[PDB]
């Protein structure tokens, strides 16, 4: 025989203070017991389990399940209880590669490593916790007791320890063969290269020979799986990728559940189909989670769906990444807080696409949303490609400069250029830095009675213009905004406005262009029509002329 | 050479912090650094039975081209037992902030000479990610005191005091304070003298070492010249209604800090409903009230004391044109330090880089004055900061921060 290197065991512990499982074995039919005994005799012959004496106090239940449409039974050891008591492990598969970050490959071969799995020994000191019992025929002898010597299927640590054991075996091969890539998924190794097929097949044989150093055999009759690969919802081909087919159902009426499934499909599709939208369809899911409830589709939701069906009418593919080329990201505004983007290197050949939706919030504006979208694409790009794309944005350079130099927060967008494709992001209003000479001055105020919710809003001006409006079902905050609105309504194109409302100033200084408050929206529409507006704040109740008078008129 | 036993705080597991996305250049740098650290025995590969993690990235220190590994041990530092066994603490030197020059040395390479307690090492686990997660992240843990962990200066302290005895005895007027991986060395000598004493100091550590990659550097400060921002009111010959309104607003705000501030007589100038740009003559009663307020504002704030048991809070405002104001306090309206920057280096078209530099300068001031870092209230959206701050960071510590989403009215008063 040829010596083989052992696979180093991973030391394993139970969580602190916990003991192993002691779970009752269910009674089984005479038929199932005979099947399990034969199954375990074979597993024992292969070294996977060993019989144990009666001292071991642990137990996990075992079942026999009929493999459908076959007379062959299959064994199932139910490790749910041991798994609760087993330590946590490092899970390497948490982040999965995105196809758009892969590199084109001339050949990709698959190798079955299912047999290696059972060359992976279980830590000797943990094996006792894996004990199980085949019940005896008629319960007239002790059940046969076994424990595992290898990683059990269904045990919490088996995926992480198998992957870490295979990676350690593979590392020297990969390091010394930088002209291939190797990826492990389930019981398969995928090996890709750009070598001419003869050299590529040579590397495969060399890999098989490396694996034999650990006694790991791979099937000669080469794998049936060949490009294209169905993997994690994608189709991988040698020189392009896409999502597996996206089929939106026809339906006469839609359930909560149906709409959740539809939105999930659209979201999946949006990584390569440009322009997908889900706002109106997601609006239908607001608040409710009665999975069987039917929701009428708004007209707006029907148009969104129809637009999506059209996008999905024929296949679209992405290209893979060429590290020798820059990455470009282009963004478009779609409306209703929705943004879409494409990432490419050569014109018209996207690596991937995607979308971004406005964050929930009271007030917002397009520049902030565009900035957030940029920040999201940047981070996604670092994950996939390790670098920030150059951005093509629908905002003039002068608009951005005006925005960031005057905005109260620090803000930044990385290297970008203007793309003149409507709709353009613009600043809808900008407040003055100084009081306006020659513009009338409006001193505004409002107040409300907390119990009756009656209030007043109004203004007085240096020209003697005055207004007070009685309001019902209102609050101090609302009346303070109503007063500013009235001043904007009744003033000329240039106006100075004096308020004592810290609330209103906080809103306006955030520079919204759209709000959940219809009063804020009305204020914004008035601001857009002005040529100049200066908003001045003063402290309340301090004897400030103008302010004192209007406060008196509105608190009456 | 023998390990100090280290524990986490009671009822407290190890850190499990996600690794954030790294650029290709930072990954390649970390792979090269960690391959060498591993050869030198400072770190070792770990297996999947270690589920812990602390983020890592890489920086370039001020004025260098070589990458430095920076581990973000903020979570591990919170979870690590406090170190009072030999000393309740190193009473912070109040004289350090009084020296004419303070030079900051990166001495963290010395920590690598002390082994870390074998039972604690698992908690220092970190991962070098791969682009697109195409290969398994490279997993390591420390075998020696790590840079950036709060235990390292504590455990090394005995060794450091002994290394420095000859220099201290020979130069008794020098203040030497250690904070995490930094050594702060303050003198009142002429800078050419000063630089030479600093180099004298390096040699003691080069000597003891027998090479440290950033020990040769020196960050030069001058705290005796550090400026503050008292409250000042305008001096004008022509006051508009708007000017007086802004003055009354500022004085109202100041009256929360200073008791005896009055605005009655100033408010009285505005009687009526006047145009904002109209000029108003000050009455005598108003000029007197204003003068009295000016005099109040020349005095210190009452009842301001530092409590070492409370967090320091730092607030920053963007003022425009590269200017930034800030306040450090523990209780509202009781500022311990205020200040203002403008010299924002190589960042004229980048707000975030400027803010990141301000955060580092304020932290440095905080370390020098109180020996700990403040919690920042940053005027930036979380997602913007988190995407970019690591690109501009040059310090070997990292403070805590939160985000300000509503514009503060008080920015106006610090202008
Ligand atoms: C992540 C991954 C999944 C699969 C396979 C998963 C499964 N099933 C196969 C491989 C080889 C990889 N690894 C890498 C790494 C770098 N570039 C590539 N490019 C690449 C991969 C497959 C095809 C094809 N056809 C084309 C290019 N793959
Ligand atoms: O999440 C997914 N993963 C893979 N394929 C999909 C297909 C349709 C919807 C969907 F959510 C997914
Ligand atoms: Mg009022």
């Amino acid at each position: 025989m040829v010596p083989i290197s052992p696979i180093e065991t991973v030391p394993v512990k139970l969580k602190p203070g916990m003991d192993g499982p002691k779970v009752k074995q269910w009674p089984l039919t005479e038929e199932k017991i005979k099947a399990l005994v034969e199954i375990c005799t074979e597993m024992e012959k292969e070294g996977k389990i060993s019989k144990i004496g009666p001292e071991n106090p642990y137990n996990t239940p075992v079942f026999a399940i009929k493999k459908k449409d076959s007379t062959k039974w299959r064994k199932l050891v139910d490790f749910r209880e041991l798994n609760k008591r087993t330590q946590d492990f490092w899970e390497v598969q948490l982040g999965i590669p995105h196809p758009a970050g892969l590199k084109k490959k001339k050949s990709v071969t698959v190798l079955d490593v299912g047999d290696a799995y059972f060359s992976v020994p279980l830590d000797e000191d943990f094996r006792k916790y894996t004990a199980f019992t085949i019940p005896s025929i008629n319960n007239e002898t002790p059940g046969i007791r076994y424990q595992y010597n290898v990683l059990p299927q269904g045990w919490k640590g088996s995926p992480a320890i198998f992957q870490s054991s295979m990676t350690k075996i593979l590392e020297p091969f990969a390091a010394q063969n930088p002209d291939i890539v190797i990826y492990q998924y389930m019981d398969d190794l995928y090996v890709g290269s750009d070598l001419e097929i003869g050299q590529h097949r040579t590397k495969i044989e060399e890999l098989r020979q490396h694996l034999l150093r650990w006694g790991l055999t791979t099937p000669d009759k080469k794998h049936q799986k060949e490009p294209p690969f169905l993997w994690m919802g994608y189709e991988l081909h040698p020189d392009k990728w896409t999502v597996q087919p996206i089929v939106l159902p026809e339906k006469d009426s839609w359930t909560v559940n149906d709409i959740q499934k539809l939105v999930g499909k659209l979201n999946w599709a949006s990584q390569i189909y440009p322009g997908i939208k889900v706002r109106q369809l997601s609006k239908l899911l607001r608040g409710t989670k009665a999975l069987t409830e039917v929701i009428p589709l708004t007209e707006e939701a029907e148009l969104e769906l129809a637009e999506n069906r059209e996008i999905l009418k024929e296949p679209v593919h992405g290209v893979y990444y060429d590290p020798s080329k820059d990455l470009i990201a282009e963004i478009q505004k779609q409306g209703q807080g929705q943004w879409t983007y494409q990432i490419y290197q050569e014109p018209f050949k996207n690596l991937k696409t995607g979308k971004y939706a406005r964050m929930r919030g009271a007030h917002t504006n397009d520049v902030k949303q565009l900035t957030e979208a940029v920040q999201k694409i940047t981070t996604e790009s670092i994950v996939i490609w390790g670098k920030t794309p150059k951005f093509k944005l629908p905002i003039q350079k002068e608009t951005w400069e005006t925005w960031w130099t005057e905005y109260w927060q620090a803000t930044w967008i990385p290297e970008w250029e203007f793309v003149n494709t409507p709709p353009l992001v613009k600043l809808w209003y900008q407040l003055e830095k100084e009081p306006i000479v020659g513009a009338e001055t409006f001193y505004v105020d409002g107040a409300a009675n907390r119990e009756t919710k009656l209030g007043k809003a109004g203004y007085v001006t240096n020209k003697g213009r005055q207004k007070v409006v009685p309001l019902t079902n209102t609050t101090n905050q609302k009346t303070e905004l109503q007063a500013i609105y009235l001043a904007l309504q009744d003033s000329g194109l240039e106006v100075n406005i004096v308020t004592d409302s810290q609330y209103a100033l906080g809103i306006i200084q955030a520079q919204p262009d759209k709000s959940e408050s219809e009063l804020v929206n009305q204020i914004i529409e008035q601001l857009i029509k002005k040529e100049k507006v200066y908003l001045a704040w003063v402290p309340a109740h301090k004897g400030i002329g103008g302010n004192e008078q209007v406060d008196k008129l509105v608190s009456a | 050479i023998e390990t100090v036993p280290v524990k986490l705080k009671p009822g407290m597991d190890g850190p499990k912090v996600k690794q954030w996305p790294l650029t290709e250049e930072k990954i390649k740098a970390l792979v090269e650094i960690c391959t060498e650290m591993e050869k030198e025995g400072k770190i070792s590969k770990i297996g999947p039975e270690n589920p812990y993690n602390t983020p890592v990235f890489a920086i370039k220190k001020k004025d260098s081209t070589k990458w430095r590994k920076l581990v973000d041990f903020r979570e591990l530092n919170k979870r690590t037992q406090d170190f009072w066994e030999v000393q309740l603490g190193i009473p912070h030197p109040a004289g350090l902030k009084k020296k004419k020059s303070v030079t900051v040395l990166d001495v963290g390479d010395a920590y690598f000479s002390v082994p870390l307690d074998e039972d604690f090492r698992k908690y220092t686990a970190f991962t070098i990610p791969s682009i697109n997660n195409e290969t398994p992240g490279i997993r390591y843990q420390y075998n020696v005191l790590p840079q950036g962990w709060k235990g390292s200066p504590a455990i090394f302290q005995s060794s450091m005091t002994k290394i420095l005895e000859p220099f201290k005895k020979q130069n008794p007027d020098i203040v030497i304070y250690q904070y995490m991986d930094d050594l702060y060395v303050g003198s009142d000598l002429e800078i050419g003298q000063h630089r030479t004493k600093i180099e004298e100091l390096r040699q003691h550590l080069l000597r003891w070492g027998l090479e440290p990659p950033f020990l040769w550097m020196g960050y030069e400060l001058h705290p005796d010249k550090w400026t503050v921002q008292p409250i000042v009111l305008p001096e004008k010959d022509s006051w508009t209604v708007n000017d007086i309104q802004k003055l009354v607003g500022k004085l109202n705000w100041a009256s929360q800090i200073y008791p005896g501030i009055k605005v009655r007589q100033l408010s009285k100038l505005l009687r009526g409903t006047k145009a904002l740009t109209e000029v108003i003559p000050l009455t005598e009663e108003a000029e007197l009230e204003l003068a009295e307020n000016r005099e109040i504002l020349k005095e210190p704030v009452h009842g301001v004391y530092y409590d070492p048991s409370k967090d320091l809070i730092a607030e920053i405002q963007k003022q425009g044109q590269g200017q930034w104001t800030y306040q450090i306090y523990q209780e509202p309206f009781k500022n311990l330090k205020t200040g203002k920057y403008a010299r924002m280096r190589g960042a004229h078209t980048n707000d975030v880089k400027q803010l990141t530099e301000a955060v580092q300068k304020i932290t440095t001031e905080s370390i020098v004055i109180w020996g700990k870092t403040p919690k920042f209230k940053l005027p930036i959206q979380k997602e913007t900061w988190e995407t970019w701050w690591t690109e501009y960071w040059q310090a070997t510590w990292i403070p805590e921060w939160e985000f300000v989403n509503t514009p503060p009215l008080v920015k106006l008063w610090y202008q």
